[PDB]
């Protein structure tokens, strides 16, 4: 149910350097 | 070996 | 990885390393799908023209791992495996085509800040991300170049590419079970899987609701980073029915 979900990441709500990037190529 | 040992009760 | 990164700490809680025996040396990269299960390439595992026919006691799993060579003292994870399973149409003779196996721990790891399963993805999320342009990110401890290793886990994030450039790049027979993914010349960046990086995955980020899915497992390519080559990439959801299968079964 949690899968996919980083403890230090998305659990915490923080971002890691190059997700943006990612998320910028699903237009 | 370029890797360190691994304990031995994973051997 | 070819001119990736050194991973973050926890950036990808889902790498597996597979790691031989006698002799010591890494396998194959590989990830975390539950508490027991762990998905790699079948070419990890068996590849005959190459002389690799690995059974359940040559290797071990390795997970939560940073560093490539130390033992993560409190940090990673060494489990053995009870079975592998390889796609029974796993084509090594030819092309790669359906080039997956899971692989069943003895014992099931306990989750941690380091370790953590990605998830699978359904018809929706494949029909969503799985669009030429949409960049995935690829990890592993192999090779930084063609023709040395990295010191930590590496990430380069790489677009999907349309599937003619793909099929035009190679004389390889692609199949719909695979897409690719690379740089074209002409976008000046750069970045590849490389020796030691095949079983790995290939994940995306939902933008719908915020979860990593593994939608590749790192195959093939011809060399590593080379101009107008790409990656071959395991398609996970075209497999997906033979991965609830032997989940369902075993
Ligand atoms: C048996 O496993 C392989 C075979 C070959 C190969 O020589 N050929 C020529 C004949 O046809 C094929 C389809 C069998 C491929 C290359 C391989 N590369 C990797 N992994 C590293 C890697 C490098 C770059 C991008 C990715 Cl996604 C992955 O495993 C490979
Ligand atoms: C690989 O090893 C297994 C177990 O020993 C054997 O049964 C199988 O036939 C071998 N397959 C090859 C060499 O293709």
């Amino acid at each position: 149910a949690d899968c996919g979900l980083r403890p230090l990441f998305e659990k915490k709500s923080l971002e890691d350097k190059t997700e943006r990037e990612l998320l910028e190529s699903y237009i | 070996g370029d890797f360190e040992e691994i304990p031995e009760e994973y051997l | 990885i070819v001119e990736g990164s050194d991973a973050e700490i926890g950036m990808s809680p889902w790498q597996v390393m597979l790691f031989r025996k006698s002799p010591q040396e890494l396998l194959c990269g590989a990830s975390l799908i539950s508490d027991r299960w762990v998905l790699t390439a079948a070419h990890c595992l068996l590849y005959p023209p190459w002389d690799k026919n690995f059974t359940e006691n040559d290797l071990l799993v390795r997970i939560g791992k940073h560093s490539r060579t130390r033992y993560e003292r409190n940090i990673e994870k060494i489990s053995m495996l009870e079975k592998i399973y390889i796609h029974p149409r796993y084509n090594w003779r030819e092309n790669l085509d359906r080039d997956i196996a899971l692989m069943k721990l003895k014992k099931p790891v306990a989750f941690s800040d380091y370790i953590h399963p990605v998830c699978l993805p359904d018809r929706e999320t494949a029909a969503s991300l799985l669009q030429a342009g949409y960049k995935g990110r690829v990890t592993g401890w192999g090779n930084l170049k063609e023709t040395g290793q990295p010191s930590v886990l590496q990430v380069v994030n790489l677009p999907i590419v349309e599937r003619p450039v793909c099929k035009d790049s190679t004389r390889i027979r692609i199949t719909d079970n695979m897409f690719c993914a690379g740089y074209k010349p002409d976008e000046g960046k750069r970045g590849d899987a490389c020796e030691g990086d095949s079983g790995g995955p290939f994940v995306m980020k939902s933008p719908f609701n915020n979860r990593w899915y593994q939608m590749g497992i790192v195959s093939w390519g011809e060399g590593c980073d080379r101009d107008g080559k790409y990656g071959f990439y395991t398609h996970v959801f075209r497999l997906k029915k033979w991965i609830q299968k032997v989940i369902d079964q075993f």
